[PDB]
RNA sequence: AGGGGAUCGAAGAUGAUCAGAUACCGUCGUAGUCUUAACCAUAAACUAUGCCGACUAGGGAUCGGGUGGUGUUUUUUUAAUGACCCACUCGGCACCUUACGAGAAAUCAAAGUCUUUGGGUUCUGGGGGGAGUAUGGUCGCAAGGCUGAAACUUAAAGGAAUUG
């Protein structure tokens, strides 16, 4: 898949682990 | 010059910079980490010695087509599970 | 090429090259004496003139300056030395 | 029988001329391989290494194949010859004759003493065939030639009796090591010792002394 | 061994700027040709012909001095100088060669155009350029008829001429025969105008 | 800017050798230079040269035969002791039985076999063969 | 199409090569001799090749033609050399520019003096 | 690997030229690595010529032809206009024809 | 290249070439080496007598045989002039 | 956060096309596009090519400075100028041909002067994947930026060139 959208795909997925995380905060 | 700093004095620069790049070693890293004694399921031992749990055959990976017949050990001085190939035809019925 | 004499070069072409390109570096400007025939004497002017060189007495011109050598005025004469 | 071409052909079965190191003498090319049979006749050879190579054609495929010879007595004439045709025995013949043609001379010399007939090099020499530097060191007596087995045989054919050596590149493909090594040897006599300063008076050519011996019909 | 009155005569002098051998080529200029005398104005270079006669005495100097005069070859491809060294080749030994070179001669046995001279002498190493390459894998000298552009590898002994055309590559080959014929020839004593006349050289018409 | 006036003598004199020279122009001397110069001209691979004055720091007109491989400055000034000689010049000598390296002992700048004659050693200059 | 294959073209080459004194512009001579001449395997390759080399007999006639050189036409051009008697002293003297006869002066000695300028 | 010297087109010390649109699909493009076509036509034709002067005032008249420049983007000059494609060797001249 | 008692060993001692003194070695065929023969009283070329330059591939290739010739011959006097050691 | 908001136009909605068509094409058009005040600090931010110095090779154009000329064109009365022409010299943006030389090649006046290995100095890389992920620190309003692992997995991944 091209480089661009799988460097998306994990800032996305980051965000997400960054939000379910900080719901432990 | 291309780089490495060739002054007389320039020894502290020549071994911190290669100190550094010593990290790019793989083995370096290893035995610097103690890799050996913190991961890994032998402690670092030539062999180690557990119990056998389940008796496992394994689906061998392409191109090739078997059942390679291993063991699931626990490691005595560790509680660490691990996986074991049985070698030499027969030898899963030596075990239990 | 491939061998000559660097030592003893034609003084034709040393006179070509760069000023600080001949075999021992040295000017090409000169100086030079300068008359008006209101004036009888002579003021020594350097060929390169920034300044706009103003006579002895009278307040006249002589050169105004350029990139290079002085544009000298009007008439006038000139030696060189 | 014979039967040359070339005028350096017909000077060397003319028996005008006894020896190769005339022809490097004076540079000349050899273009026929008996001149270089009857000058050398103790020429041994060795087939070095064969591989298979492949082309693909608008009809089919060919794989052809391809030989390295090593040719040499050990006095210090040694020659290279590589060769690709599509039988090995033919690629072997044919190779055999390009290492005949190759021939050039090696200058071997003294480690660190002036004593008997010399087992080493004149100096270091490095030659870079491909992507390989093979680099040959003069080394004491009785060191041997201390190379991997391919690059020995070609040093011991040669003449050389004890040479210390050290590669860098991809030596594991065979064919530009050994050529690699043969620039290397062949560039002992390209090197400017101080004992051949003195100067020579410049020989005159077997091409004119023996001119009219020489020439066609 | 300079010799005594093998300098440039005034016979001789008239003969070359007759022809213009003198008027050399225009603003292209190899760095590799002292053979200039001043420049013209408006584009043109004089080229000092008694370094022209002194080679040309240096080329006849080395072309007899070859034991078998009939191998040393003569080449042009250019079409003003086929003329010349056929003419060139008729009076010494000299095997000519004229047209079309056909590379592979001097390397490659097999060919049918396969000479080994012991000397070459070529009109324009530009034109000719195959001819020089393919001497200088086989250890082969060259003489070359250069203008003030000529590509001087591979050639020794380079005659200062205008190959700009018209008489000069026959005028050159004609003085070039007729001063290896005063070397060791059949010919004779000092002022010899030399009977064969100078425009039997010159490629010729229309 | 300049870092060794030896290093830029002793290129441009093997860029003449290598492309064919006889002659080069050095600039702008020194009295390194000049010793290093005159230690080869006594083992013969150079000829003769010339100091020419501008009022600068100068300049040299060496002419050189051929018979010159490489001349080279080791850039960092090494300091050798005495049986360490034998490392260097096993290094970068071609052979045992001729070539020199060159250092700069408080005997002054002299090549290493009239440093093993006089038994002094110092700091490393460059080589010549 | 009527395109002769090379071996016709080949065998022609060699027969006016060597056998120019012998045959001739007819065909049908040309054709007995290359039967006591030339050894061929057919009547058909025969007439083929002897109706090309009457071909290019014809055209030799006028005009060389490339790819045969029987070593007589080398010494018939030999023997057609010869032009000139005009040359190029006539007339009067020899115009030169001004460095040409500057170039006269510096080396050399009387020459017949005419000079110009030109421009740019 | 790298194809071109002149990598796109004609860019040596600058680092940033203009964009202009392409006449025909309208992708913007850089001045420098554009292709440009002067189109220079009468504004009649072949034919209507010899109909314009025989239904037209005035002696043979003028005759103004139009000129407008024009810009393709590669792509679109593929397309149509000056292409083709070359020979590795045929690329390197510049010679217009 | 002599031995531990005065013998010469070591096959073949190379030529040089004129200009540059470097050795002209086996494998260079593009060397080369120019026969300049002898004249004597009134023309006549001298069979078999020779003053002989050997020039390396080297300078051949790199377009300097002909200038580096002119002063090799000059100064063994058969030319007169031609050749300016300055520029 | 104000202003501006003609144009074009992420989003969204539409007309088509499609098996489908969240698209490519057509329409509408929010944000944006412009500006001020302040953030952000990233681009294939590319010459995918650190900087200073030296040396090694030819050629014709050209931009800027300068020097030389009983040069051309400008008429007036010669000039003075200006624009031009020709030669040289610095310092640029590039092209051309060479290849001594370098390279795995493509190619390269540097990517050369390198096993004949040392002018000065900064930085980065050490099989592929894991992964620029986790973690800590730090900067940011945010989006995110700098710093940045390991376990495990794996015999290739990759570069240039050749023939299909
Ligand atoms: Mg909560
Ligand atoms: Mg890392
Ligand atoms: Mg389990
Ligand atoms: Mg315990
Ligand atoms: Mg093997
Ligand atoms: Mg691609
Ligand atoms: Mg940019
Ligand atoms: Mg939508
Ligand atoms: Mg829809
Ligand atoms: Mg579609
Ligand atoms: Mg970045
Ligand atoms: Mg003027
Ligand atoms: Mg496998
Ligand atoms: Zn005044
Ligand atoms: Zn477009």
């Amino acid at each position: 898949m091209r480089a661009k959208w799988r460097k998306k795909r994990t800032r996305r997925l980051k965000r997400k682990r960054r939000k379910v995380r900080a719901r432990s905060k | 010059g291309k780089g490495k700093p060739r002054g007389l004095n320039s020894a502290r620069k020549l071994r911190v910079h290669r100190r550094n790049n010593r990290w790019a070693e793989n083995n370096y890293k290893k035995r610097l980490l103690g890799t050996a004694f913190k991961s890994s399921p032998f402690g670092g031992s030539s062999h180690a010695k557990g119990i056998v749990l389940e008796k496992l055959g394994i689906e061998s990976k392409q191109p090739n087509s078997a059942i390679r017949k291993c063991v699931r050990v626990q490691l005595i001085k560790n509680g660490k599970k691990v996986t074991a190939f049985v070698p030499n035809d027969g030898c899963l019925n030596f075990v239990d | 090429v491939l061998v000559q004499d660097l030592l003893h070069p034609t003084a034709a072409s040393e006179a070509r090259k760069h000023k600080l390109k001949t075999l021992v570096q040295g000017p090409r400007s000169y100086f030079l004496d300068v008359k008006c025939p209101g004036c009888l004497n002579i003021t020594t002017v350097f060929s390169h003139a920034q300044t706009a060189v103003t006579c002895e007495s009278c307040s006249t011109i002589l050169c105004t300056p350029t990139g290079g050598k002085a544009k000298l005025s009007e008439g006038t004469s000139f030696r060189r030395k | 029988g014979w039967v040359p071409v070339t005028k350096l052909g017909r000077l060397v079965k003319a028996g005008k001329i006894t020896t190769i190191e005339e022809i490097f003498l004076h540079s000349l090319p050899v273009k026929e391989f008996q001149i270089i049979d009857t000058l050398l006749p103790g020429l041994q050879d060795e087939v070095m290494n064969i591989k298979p190579v492949q082309k693909q054609t608008r009809a089919g495929q060919r794989t052809r194949f391809k030989a390295v010879v090593v040719v040499g007595d050990s006095n210090g004439h040694v020659g290279l010859g590589i060769k690709t045709a599509k039988e090995v025995a033919g690629a072997i013949r044919a190779g055999i004759i390009i290492a005949k043609l190759s021939v050039i001379p090696i200058r071997r010399g003294y480690w660190g003493t002036n004593l008997g007939q010399p087992h080493s090099l004149a100096t270091k020499t490095t030659g870079k065939c491909g992507s390989v530097t093979v680099r040959l060191i003069p080394a004491p007596r009785g060191s041997g030639i201390v190379a991997s087995p391919a690059v020995k045989k070609l040093l011991q054919l040669a003449g050389v009796e004890d040479v210390y050596t050290q590669s860098n590149g991809k030596t594991r493909t065979l064919e530009n090591t050994l050529k690699a090594a043969f620039v290397a040897i062949g560039n002992t006599y390209g090197f400017l010792t101080p004992n051949l300063w003195a100067e020579q008076p410049l020989p005159v050519s077997p091409l004119d002394i023996y001119s009219d011996e020489a020439s066609a019909q | 061994s300079l010799p005594a009155t093998f300098d440039l005569t005034p016979e001789d002098a008239q003969l070359l700027l007759a022809a213009n051998t003198h008027l050399g080529a225009r603003n292209v200029q190899v760095h590799q040709e002292p053979y200039v005398f001043n420049a013209r104005p408006d584009g043109v270079h004089v080229i000092n012909v008694g370094k022209t006669w002194e080679k040309l005495v240096l080329a006849a100097r080395i072309i007899a001095a070859i034991p078998n005069p009939e191998d040393v070859v003569a080449i042009s491809s250019r079409t003003f100088g086929q003329r010349a060294v056929l003419k060139f080749a008729a009076h010494t030994g000299a095997t000519p060669i004229a047209g079309r070179f056909t590379p592979g001669s001097f390397t490659n046995y097999i060919t049918r155009s396969f000479k080994e001279p012991r000397l070459v002498i070529v009109t324009d190493p530009r034109s000719d350029a195959q001819a020089i390459k393919e001497a200088s894998y086989v250890n082969i000298p060259v003489i070359a008829l250069t203008d003030l552009d000529s590509p001087s590898e591979f050639v020794d002994v380079a005659i200062p001429c205008n190959n700009r055309g018209k008489h000069s590559i026959g005028l050159i080959w004609y003085l070039l025969a007729r001063e290896v014929l005063r070397l060791r020839g059949a010919l004779v004593d000092r002022t010899q105008p030399w009977s064969i006349m100078p425009d039997l050289y010159f490629y010729r018409d229309p | 800017t300049r870092s060794s006036v030896l290093a830029d003598a002793l290129n441009a004199i093997n860029n003449a050798e290598k492309t064919g020279k006889r002659q080069v122009l050095i600039r702008p001397s020194s009295k390194v230079i000049i010793k290093f110069l005159q230690v080869m001209q006594k083992h013969g691979y150079i000829g003769e040269f010339e100091y020419i004055d501008d009022h600068r720091s100068g300049k040299i007109v060496v002419q050189l035969n051929g018979r010159l491989n490489k001349c080279g400055v080791i850039s960092p000034r090494f300091n050798v002791k005495i049986g360490d000689i034998e490392k260097w010049t096993a290094n970068l000598l071609p052979a045992r039985q001729f070539g020199y390296v060159i250092l700069t002992t408080s005997a002054g700048i002299m090549d290493h076999e009239e440093a093993r004659r006089k038994h002094v050693s110092g700091k490393i200059l460059g080589f010549v063969y | 199409g009527r395109v002769r294959t090379k071996t016709v073209k080949r065998a022609s080459k060699a027969l006016i090569e060597r056998y120019y004194p012998k045959l001739t512009l007819d065909f049908q001579t040309n054709k007995r001799l290359c039967d006591e001449i030339a050894t061929i395997q057919s009547k058909r390759l025969r007439n083929k090749i002897a109706g090309y080399t009457t071909h290019l007999m014809k055209r030799i006639q006028k005009g060389p033609v490339r790819g045969i050189s029987f070593k007589l036409q080398e010494e018939e051009r030999e023997r057609k050399d010869q032009y000139v008697p005009e040359v190029s002293r006539s007339n009067g003297v020899l115009n030169v520019d001004n460095q040409t006869s500057d170039l006269v002066k510096s080396l050399g000695l009387k020459l017949p003096l005419s000079v110009i300028n030109v421009s740019a | 690997p790298k194809k071109r010297a002149s990598n796109g087109r004609n860019k040596k010390g600058r680092g940033h030229v203009k964009p202009v649109r392409c006449v025909n699909c309208s992708k913007s493009i850089p001045k420098d690595k554009a292709i440009k076509r002067m189109a220079i036509r009468n504004i009649v034709e072949a034919a209507a010529v010899r109909d314009l002067s025989e239904a037209s005032v005035y002696p043979e008249y003028a005759l103004p032809k139009t000129y407008n420049k024009l810009h393709y983007c590669v792509s679109c000059a593929i397309h149509a206009r000056i292409v083709r494609v070359r020979s590795r060797e045929d690329r390197k001249n510049r010679a217009p024809p | 290249m002599e031995n531990d008692k005065g013998q010469l060993v070591e096959l073949y001692v190379p030529r040089k070439c004129s200009a540059t003194n470097r050795i002209i070695k086996a494998d260079d065929h593009a060397s080369v080496q120019i026969n300049v023969a002898k004249v004597d009283e009134e023309g006549r070329a001298i069979p078999g007598e020779y003053v002989t330059y050997a020039l390396s591939g080297y300078v051949r290739s790199r377009g300097e045989s002909d200038d580096s010739l002119n002063r090799l011959a000059q100064n063994d006097g058969l030319l007169k002039n031609v050749w300016s050691y300055s520029r």
